[PDB]
């Protein structure tokens, strides 16, 4: 064999203790530099006009920063949505306070994590697995994409997608609400029946099996060692599990197919998370959440507050201040 | 099975729809009427479009006493004449 | 509470003669300000110039008066600045620039009447929400 | 609006653009006829 | 020292994957 | 009150109806 | 004229109407196939018909 | 010794009057006649050592130097305060309903 | 009588239609009346 | 009742149409009877804009989609964008609603009457998924077919009336395009530009010639290609790049069109010549600076000097430079001002706007034109509340660009997760193990341990 | 062979009487007009 | 900056190349059952 | 406002109606 061929074979080798591949190729370096940038950034990075009006915001550790406040923070206002790569600075001192290190750091990921992806499919086809753990995945990338990418886009710039930081986040969210109210849109919810849906159904599956755990152990120790890995017995008794449930709830509520079962579990939480990302990504658009606000009028007209008005209230205390030296026309519309 | 008779066999039987082509009907009309009597405002204590607030007034009836609370909100009742 | 006749009598002109509008008049009115005018004066506001309002003490201090049926409907016909100095047609909506505002075109002696009816009204039911923006929302 | 000869045809129109939708919902009707087998 | 501190146990924990990926107790079939 | 017997009117037709279709069955079963 | 065109149209509606339920039932069923796919040969070319019927006499009545 | 302006400003006549030195043109509303024209033209030709000066901005009309009169008792002035006039605010100082 | 006469599937379509109808009620009332904002 | 139950066809009912792979009159049925569901959206749904449509209201104050895209393209419409003639869209509606009775009956035809497999009764439509030759030939009939359409929009714009131009001089108005754009440097030109600011790739072009010129080439380019693929079959190192399957064809179909659906979206979102603002409404770039116009505007008639007004932060309240220098509007809207629209292109100069065309040569139209767009910017709720999340009841409006975009990032983003779905799916079966490992085969036993 | 008036009975219309009563109160709000 | 900007487009085509080339390199035969899919 | 719900009936049938001519004549569903 020539050296291209030892090479491929290598890279696709299904002997790497980590496994490469084709999408690993694109993975590995990407992924080390939005890394690397990342760290030191978030350690050593000056601060950084986001909101391009002069005002630069210190997100790293070095400039008074703790774990909690610190970030990356995203690029300058006045850049847009702008490619600004290293190169295209005067210096390295105008890309940091330009807030280069987060487009940077952004593009990096989103090809890594997309390559991530990728790789999870070429794997499994290595393996001679089904395909579909990528899919799974394509959730959680897809809400990456949307508050990294899309929602920047929609907006007409990286000044408003989401920091690379703990505060920052919330600072995100806080914002999103004020100008979205995305609590009271449709696809935010089914996301967090997603969330809080994906938690329940992991509590109640590991319960379960944990609860009808075979006994193979004695009191003084782990009941775990009573599984040993690639054993072909399954370790725990499916129809017990399942009269348990079945008359917890009733029977026809319960699952007696694990493979019907597992497949439940995997697609609430991937659909629902999927909604999640797509509703940050439409709300990109600013297509909002229900808005109900003097919804309810009385017989002579005056208006009749709802809770839908409280949250109001709520977003327009968030809507006046944020950004509080940015604004200079009554209306805030991007 | 746990004893009791399938669902599929009774809503697919024609007793259970003989049965069921009223009962369920009624009820419908029965809450149906419980508001468009009125009666459903009057059980409750919820404020019809006319009774929110008196004709010039435009402060909440909002109680404030703990123990004389009910004389409270039929104090804001008779303020509407 | 309710929309009474009372609440719907106001000023016709100038001299102290009001008009009393039906409930129907009352509900074209609000559609028609929806219709032709919400789109900047939502909530009795001005989104492109805030500084003038559609409360109507403004309008009482308006030149000639605008807080009147008379004067509102002689505003959507010929629009002036707020002095009266400037007749502004060739940048706010009339039937005098039903042209260049082609919502104005269908818009009758009727419906004039009912948006001026609108205008009037509506602060006697909201308030200081009217004109008040989102302070007060 | 549509030209007045057509005009009492509205209501049609009102709700032609839905009846793709139908097709779907039909599939589903149509499999509960013969058990989803 | 707080940088130091924060600094320090991120290098921890990254140390920790190294070693929890390369020196893991290897999985054994029975 | 008038509208007590108006609305639950249908409500006791109903259970009427019912319990008179039904009467066999339930002294069969009791 | 006008009585024509509303006549024609009235006439394609409820002949849609009538093919719509019609021409699948027919496809599907054992029986009588031979009738009804001369029904349905009927039925189409006097679909295209009315259609065209109602597509001239329209410039004739608006 | 450190004083905000703005609020020390408030405590003369300007937090009583339009001050025809520095107030925003805005509060020309107030009165009838005065917005837009006159506001203008008094804002442009500031400022003024007195009120009555006002009534010598060249080009008035009569009608207009009546409306001046009639107003010039809602009228003050005080000092201009750099801080009320840079930046344009006199015409736009950040404020919408 | 007995059961299985009414077929499933009828019930089925008849129950979603139902449903449908009653639903789109009350997206209907969001227009209408009370809760209508106007 | 061939492959109609789990059983015989070893797919359950919910994946019930992939009983369909091997069944090619049926699935031709399945396909004829959807293009049959889609053209009878077209027109149906035309038909009910046209019944809902007030000529003399703004297209976008009416939540219309298609009749902005018959306008667009010269129907309808004169100068500025008045509607002057409502009949071609009737006409465009009702002539797609006949079309899909005569679509949908032939689906239906073939998809339960017809021959299930076409192979037997046709060597000409009757084909193999591995077959390369036959693949290819259809896919090139299908791509001379898409030329000719590309064709019939530049005979549309050049031999028969021409389309809409927000840019034509002296104002919108439908304009006949007679000198198309031929240069392939312009024109591919166009496909290597960064999709960044201040480029945005193709989702940049910004008058007519471009779009008409492009077309020009894409209908050469597919009608040269079908023909080729006709009369060729794929090479060797293509064949053993690909998966050959209709479930492989159907995968990268599939991951074409969510590429497609993510450029729409863009293209709805940012452009505003082949979607022309006095039908869509304003952009949103289009909306933020028509706001900063529209105060300009205010100001300045009440005496601001605009150049040279200081806002708080030190940047000019009403104008300040891009980081490349050129005089652009102020606050948030600096984010914007790669932004170019109609109305507000006479004030710029070489160095950007221009002050003493501000100061000078703002006419009334252009006032009316910032405030109408400032005041129909793209935001508003699901329930089609108007306006920025926190505004009250009153206004009846969100903008087609955002139903367009959104629908269609939707669409696109299902789509892409389809040919993950169909890619992984395709390799696995082709592979032979999409129906799980083989426990006496298990290939992970025959390797060595990671450690 | 079948009884008709079990604890499944009894759960089943606690439930699904109130509910249709208050579909139609609900059906009937529809139509109220302030 | 320029000497920066050529460097990252060497290395980044590399890498691209590496990828497209790889998958190139008769990757629907890399896998462990049916390596005839041509 | 009540042709709309006709019409919606007639096609709301329409499509149920097919199945059961044909569940009923046991044809080819
Ligand atoms: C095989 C593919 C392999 C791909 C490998 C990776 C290569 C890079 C891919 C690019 C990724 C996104 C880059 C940023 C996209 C963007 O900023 O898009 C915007 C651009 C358009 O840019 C805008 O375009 C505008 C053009 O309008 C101009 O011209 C107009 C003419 O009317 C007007 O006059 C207007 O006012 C004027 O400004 C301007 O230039 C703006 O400044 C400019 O920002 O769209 C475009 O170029 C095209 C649309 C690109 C796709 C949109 C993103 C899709 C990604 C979804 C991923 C989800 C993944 C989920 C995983 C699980
Ligand atoms: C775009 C929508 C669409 C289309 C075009 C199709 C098409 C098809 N499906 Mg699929 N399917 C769909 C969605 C669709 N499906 C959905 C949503 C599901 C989930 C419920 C399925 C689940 C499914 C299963 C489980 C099966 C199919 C099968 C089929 C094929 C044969 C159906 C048959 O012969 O039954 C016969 C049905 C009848 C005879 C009843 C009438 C049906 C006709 C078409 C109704 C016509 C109505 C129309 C208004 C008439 C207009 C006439 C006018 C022009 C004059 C056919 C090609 C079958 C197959 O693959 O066979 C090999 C099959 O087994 N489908
Ligand atoms: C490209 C698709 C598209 C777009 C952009 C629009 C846009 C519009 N439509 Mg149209 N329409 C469409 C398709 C579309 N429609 C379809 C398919 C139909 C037949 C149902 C119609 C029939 C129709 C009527 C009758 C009317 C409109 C109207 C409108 C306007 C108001 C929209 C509104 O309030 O929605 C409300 C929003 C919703 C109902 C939310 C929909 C959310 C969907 C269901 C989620 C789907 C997610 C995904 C697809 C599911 C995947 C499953 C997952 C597990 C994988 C707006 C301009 C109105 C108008 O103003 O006319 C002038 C109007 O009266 N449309
Ligand atoms: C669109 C895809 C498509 C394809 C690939 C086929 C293919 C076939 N059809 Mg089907 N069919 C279709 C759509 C399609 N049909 C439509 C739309 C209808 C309703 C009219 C039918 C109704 C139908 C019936 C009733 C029958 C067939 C039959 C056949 C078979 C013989 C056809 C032949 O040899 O004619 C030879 C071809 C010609 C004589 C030339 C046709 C000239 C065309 C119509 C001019 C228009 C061309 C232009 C590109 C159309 C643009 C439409 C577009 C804008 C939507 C063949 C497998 C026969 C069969 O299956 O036998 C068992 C048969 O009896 N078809
Ligand atoms: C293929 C390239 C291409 C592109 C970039 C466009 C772009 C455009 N078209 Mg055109 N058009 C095309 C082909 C294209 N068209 C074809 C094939 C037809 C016949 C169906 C038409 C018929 C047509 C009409 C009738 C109209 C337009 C209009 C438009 C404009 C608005 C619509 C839009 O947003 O489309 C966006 C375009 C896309 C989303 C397609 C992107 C294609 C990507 C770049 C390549 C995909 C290749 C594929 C994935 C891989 C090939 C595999 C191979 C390499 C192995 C826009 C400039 C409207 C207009 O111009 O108004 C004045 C209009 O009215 N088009
Ligand atoms: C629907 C449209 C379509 C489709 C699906 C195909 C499909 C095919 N073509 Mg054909 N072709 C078409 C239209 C199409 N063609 C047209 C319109 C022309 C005229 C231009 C051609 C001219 C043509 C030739 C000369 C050849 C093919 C060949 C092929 C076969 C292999 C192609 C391949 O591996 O692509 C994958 C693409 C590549 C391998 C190119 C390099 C890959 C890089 C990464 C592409 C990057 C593009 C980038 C992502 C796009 C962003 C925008 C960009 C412009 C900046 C495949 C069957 C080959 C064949 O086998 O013929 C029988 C072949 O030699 N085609
Ligand atoms: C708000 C006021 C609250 C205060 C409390 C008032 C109510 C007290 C709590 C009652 C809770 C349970 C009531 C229903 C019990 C029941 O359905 O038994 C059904 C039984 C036996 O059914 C028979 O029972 C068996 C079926 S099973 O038991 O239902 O599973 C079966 O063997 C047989 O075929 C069947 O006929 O029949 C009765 O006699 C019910 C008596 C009336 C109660
Ligand atoms: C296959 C299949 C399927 C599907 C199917 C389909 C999808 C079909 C389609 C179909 C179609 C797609 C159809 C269509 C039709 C149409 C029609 C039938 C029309 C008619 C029209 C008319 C009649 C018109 C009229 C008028 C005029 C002319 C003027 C104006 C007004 C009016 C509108 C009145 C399903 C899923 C079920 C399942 C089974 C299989
Ligand atoms: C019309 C128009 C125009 C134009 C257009 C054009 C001219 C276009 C073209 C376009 C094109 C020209 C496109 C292309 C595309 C391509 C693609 C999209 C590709 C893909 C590829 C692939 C997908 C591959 C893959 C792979 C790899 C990478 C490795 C190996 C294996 C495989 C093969 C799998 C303009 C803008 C001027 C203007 C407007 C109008
Ligand atoms: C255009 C036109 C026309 C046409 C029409 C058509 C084309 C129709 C179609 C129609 C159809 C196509 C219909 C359908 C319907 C369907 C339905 C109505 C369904 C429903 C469903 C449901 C309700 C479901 C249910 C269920 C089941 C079954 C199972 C599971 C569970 C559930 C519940 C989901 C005519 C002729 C009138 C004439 C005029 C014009
Ligand atoms: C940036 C875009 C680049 C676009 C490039 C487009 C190229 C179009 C022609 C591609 C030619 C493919 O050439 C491809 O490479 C080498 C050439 O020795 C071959 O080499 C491969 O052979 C076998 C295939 O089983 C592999 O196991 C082996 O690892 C590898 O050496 C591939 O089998 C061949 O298909
Ligand atoms: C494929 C269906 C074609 C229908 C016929 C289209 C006629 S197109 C017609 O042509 C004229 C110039 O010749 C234009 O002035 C006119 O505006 C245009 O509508
Ligand atoms: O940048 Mn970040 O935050 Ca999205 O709105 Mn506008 O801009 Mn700003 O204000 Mn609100
Ligand atoms: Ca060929
Ligand atoms: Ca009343
Ligand atoms: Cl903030
Ligand atoms: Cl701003
Ligand atoms: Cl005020
Ligand atoms: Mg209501």
């Amino acid at each position: 064999a020539n050296l291209w061929e030892r090479f491929c074979n290598w890279v696709t080798s299904t002997d790497n203790r980590l496994y490469v591949g084709w999408f690993g190729v694109i993975m590995i370096p990407t992924l080390l530099a939005a890394t690397i940038c990342f760290v030191i950034a978030f350690i050593a990075a000056p601060p950084v006009d986001i909101d391009g009006i002069r005002e630069p915001v210190s997100g790293s550790l070095l400039y008074g920063n703790n774990i909690i406040t610190g970030a990356v923070v995203p690029s300058s206002n006045a850049i847009g949505l702008h490619f600004y790569p290293i190169w295209e600075a005067a210096s390295l001192d105008e890309w940091l306070y330009n807030g280069g290190p987060y487009q940077l750091i952004i593009f990096h990921f989103l090809l890594g994590a997309s390559c991530y992806m990728g790789r999870q499919w070429e794997l499994s086809y290595r393996l001679g697995m089904r395909p579909w753990i990528c899919v799974a995945y394509s959730a959680p990338l897809a809400s990456a994409f949307a508050v990294f990418l899309i929602y920047p886009i929609g907006q007409g710039s990286f000044s408003d997608g989401m920091p690379l930081g703990i505060s920052g986040t919330f600072n995100f969210m806080i914002v999103f609400q004020a100008e979205h109210n995305i609590l009271m849109h449709p696809f935010h919810q089914l996301g967090v029946a997603g969330v809080f849906g994906g938690a329940l159904f992991c509590a109640m599956h590991g319960s379960l099996v944990t609860s009808s755990l075979i006994r193979e152990t004695t009191e003084t120790e782990s009941a775990n060692y009573g599984y040993k890995f690639g054993q072909e017995e399954e370790t725990y008794n499916i129809v017990a599990a399942h009269g348990y449930f079945g008359r917890l709830i009733f029977q026809y509520a319960s699952f007696n197919n694990s493979r019907s079962l597992h497949f439940f579990l995997a697609a609430w939480p991937v659909v629902g998370v999927w909604f999640a990302a797509l509703g940050i990504s439409t709300m990109a658009f600013n297509l909002n959440g229900f808005n109900f606000n003097h919804s309810v009028i009385d017989a002579k007209g005056n208006v009749i507050n709802t809770w839908a008005d409280i949250i109001n209230r709520a977003n327009l205390g968030m809507e006046v201040m944020h950004e509080r030296n940015a604004h200079n026309f009554p209306l805030d519309l991007a | 099975t746990t004893g009791e008779r399938p669902f599929s066999d009774i809503i697919t039987s024609v007793r259970y729809w003989v049965i069921h082509s009223i009962t369920i009907p009624a009820l419908f009309i029965a809450g149906w009427l419980f508001v468009s009597t009125g009666l459903a405002y009057d059980v409750f204590g919820t404020p019809r479009p006319d009774s929110y607030y008196a004709q010039e007034q435009r402060s909440i009836p909002l109680v404030t006493d703990r123990f004389e609370a009910k004389q409270q909100v039929e104090t804001f009742l008779e303020q509407l004449k | 509470a309710e929309l009474t006749p009372e609440v719907l009598t106001v000023p016709l002109n100038s001299e102290g003669k009001t008009i009393t509008l039906t409930e129907k008049q009352y509900l074209e009115g609000k559609r028609l300000f929806q219709y032709a005018c919400a789109s900047c004066h939502v909530g009795g506001i001005t989104k492109t110039n805030p500084s003038l309002d559609l409360r109507t003490e403004t309008l009482a201090l308006a030149t000639p008066p605008r807080d009147n049926i008379e004067g509102l409907v002689d505003y959507m016909k010929n629009p002036t600045t707020y002095d009266g100095e400037q007749e502004i047609a060739e940048v706010h909506p009339s039937l005098r620039s039903a042209d260049i505002f082609p919502k104005m075109r269908n818009l009758t002696e009727k419906d004039l009447v009912a948006i001026a009816g609108h205008i009037l009204v509506e602060p006697k039911i909201l308030g200081d929400k009217w004109g008040g923006g989102k302070v007060y929302y | 609006k549509l030209p007045e000869a057509y005009a009492i045809f509205d209501p049609l129109v009102d709700v032609l653009p839905v009846i793709p939708v139908l097709f779907l919902a039909l599939a589903f009707v149509w499999q509960a006829a013969v058990g989803f087998r | 020292m707080e940088t130091i501190t924060y600094v320090f146990i991120f290098a921890c924990i990254i140390a920790l994957f190294f070693f929890a990926i390369f020196f893991r107790e290897p999985p054994r079939i029975t | 009150d008038w509208r007590v017997l108006v609305v639950l009117l249908p409500v006791l037709l109903a259970a009427g109806w019912a319990v008179r279709n039904i009467l066999p069955y339930a002294v069969k079963q009791v | 004229m006008t009585i024509l065109f509303q006549l024609a149209l009235a006439a394609l509606v409820i002949l849609s109407f009538v093919m719509v339920i019609g021409v699948p039932v027919a496809y599907a069923s054992p029986q009588d196939w031979d009738r009804s796919k001369q029904l349905i040969f009927l039925g189409s070319g006097l679909w295209i018909a009315l259609v065209l019927v109602v597509g001239v006499l329209n410039f004739f009545v608006v | 010794e450190l004083v905000n302006v703005v609020d020390e400003k408030l405590g003369t006549a300007y937090g009583e009057k339009i001050d025809l030195n520095n107030t925003n043109i805005a509060a020309f509303i107030q009165y009838r006649g005065l917005y837009p024209t006159l506001a203008k033209l008094i804002v442009k030709n500031a400022p003024y050592e007195s009120v009555e000066d006002v009534l010598n901005i060249p080009g008035l009309t009569e009608r207009q130097k009546q409306i001046l009169r009639e107003n010039l008792e809602h009228f003050t002035v005080t000092e201009v305060e750099t801080a009320l006039v840079e930046g344009g605010d006199r015409y736009n100082n950040g404020l919408y309903k | 009588s007995e059961g299985g006469r009414i077929p499933l599937w009828i019930v089925a379509t008849v129950a979603g239609m139902g449903v449908i109808v009653i639903v789109g009620l009350f997206f209907y009332g969001a227009y209408a009346g009370l809760g209508s904002s106007l | 009742a061939t492959n109609r139950d789990q059983e015989s066809s070893g797919f359950a009912w919910w994946a019930g149409n992939a009983r369909l792979i091997n069944l090619s009159g049926k699935l031709l049925g399945a396909h004829v009877a959807h293009a049959g569901l889609i053209v009878f959206w077209a027109g149906a749904m035309t038909l009910f804009e046209l019944a809902h449509f007030i000529p003399e209201k703004p297209m976008y104050e009416q939540g219309l989609i298609l009749i902005p895209h018959i306008a667009t393209l010269g129907w309808g419409v004169g100068p500025g964008g008045e509607v002057v003639d409502t009949f071609p869209f009737f006409v465009v509606g009702v002539v797609h609603l006949i079309s899909s009775a005569v679509l949908g009956f032939g689906g239906v035809y073939h998809a339960i009457r017809g021959p299930e497999t076409l192979e037997e009764y046709s060597s000409f439509f009757g084909y193999d998924w591995k077959d390369k030759n036959k693949m290819t030939t259809i896919l090139g009939f299908h791509l001379i077919v898409l030329g000719i359409g590309a064709l019939l929009l530049v005979a549309k714009a050049m031999f028969f009336g021409g389309l809409y131009d927000t840019w034509a001089p002296g104002g919108g108005d439908v304009r006949v395009i007679t000198n198309p754009t031929l240069d392939p440097r312009v024109i591919f030109g166009y496909l290597l530009k960064s999709p960044f600011g201040g480029e945005g790739w193709i989702v940049s072009v910004n008058n007519l010639e471009d779009v008409v010129g492009g077309h020009i080439w894409i209908g050469l380019i597919c009608i040269a290609g079908g023909i080729w693929h006709i009369l060729t079959t794929p090479f060797g190192w293509a064949r053993r790049a690909f998966i050959w399957s209709g479930e492989a064809y159907l995968s990268y179909s599939l991951g074409a069109l969510s590429m497609m659906g993510f450029i729409a979206t863009c293209f709805v979102w940012f452009n505003n010549t082949v979607y022309p603002s006095e039908f869509y409404g304003p952009t949103g770039p289009e909306a933020s600076q028509a706001q900063a116009m529209t105060f300009l505007i205010r100001d300045q008639k009440l005496g601001a000097n605009v150049g040279s007004a200081q806002g708080p932060t030190g940047l000019g309240k009403y104008l300040m430079r891009s980081p490349t220098g050129e005089i652009i509007f102020g606050g948030e809207t600096m984010r914007f001002w790669d932004f170019r629209g109609p109305w507000l292109e006479p004030l710029r100069g070489p160095n950007g706007l221009d002050l003493n065309k501000i100061k000078n040569d703002i006419q009334p139209w252009q006032e009316r034109r910032a405030a109408e767009y400032m005041t129909h910017a793209p935001l508003g709720s699901l329930n089609s509340v108007g306006g920025v999340a926190t505004e009250i009841n009153s206004v009846n409006f969100v903008s087609p660009r955002s139903w367009l975009a959104t629908s269609h990032f939707v669409l696109a983003f299902f789509f892409l997760v389809g040919h993950l779905w169909h890619a992984g799916r395709a390799r696995a079966a082709a592979a032979g193990f999409e129906k799980g490992i083989d426990r006496e085969s298990e290939p992970v036993l025959s390797m060595p341990s990671l450690d | 062979s079948y009884p008709i008036f079990t604890v499944r009975w009894v759960a089943v219309h606690t439930l699904a009487v109130p509910t249709i009563f208050f579909l139609g109160a609900i059906a009937a709000m529809q139509f109220i007009q302030r | 900056m320029e000497t920066l900007k050529i460097t990252v487009y060497i290395v980044v085509t590399f890498f691209v190349l590496l990828f497209v080339f790889g998958f190139l390199s008769g990757d629907p035969a890399r896998n462990p059952k049916r390596k005839d899919l041509e | 406002v009540i042709a709309q719900l006709t019409m919606i009936a007639m096609i709301g049938i329409a499509g149920p109606m097919i199945i059961f001519l044909l569940a009923v004549r046991r044809g080819n569903l």
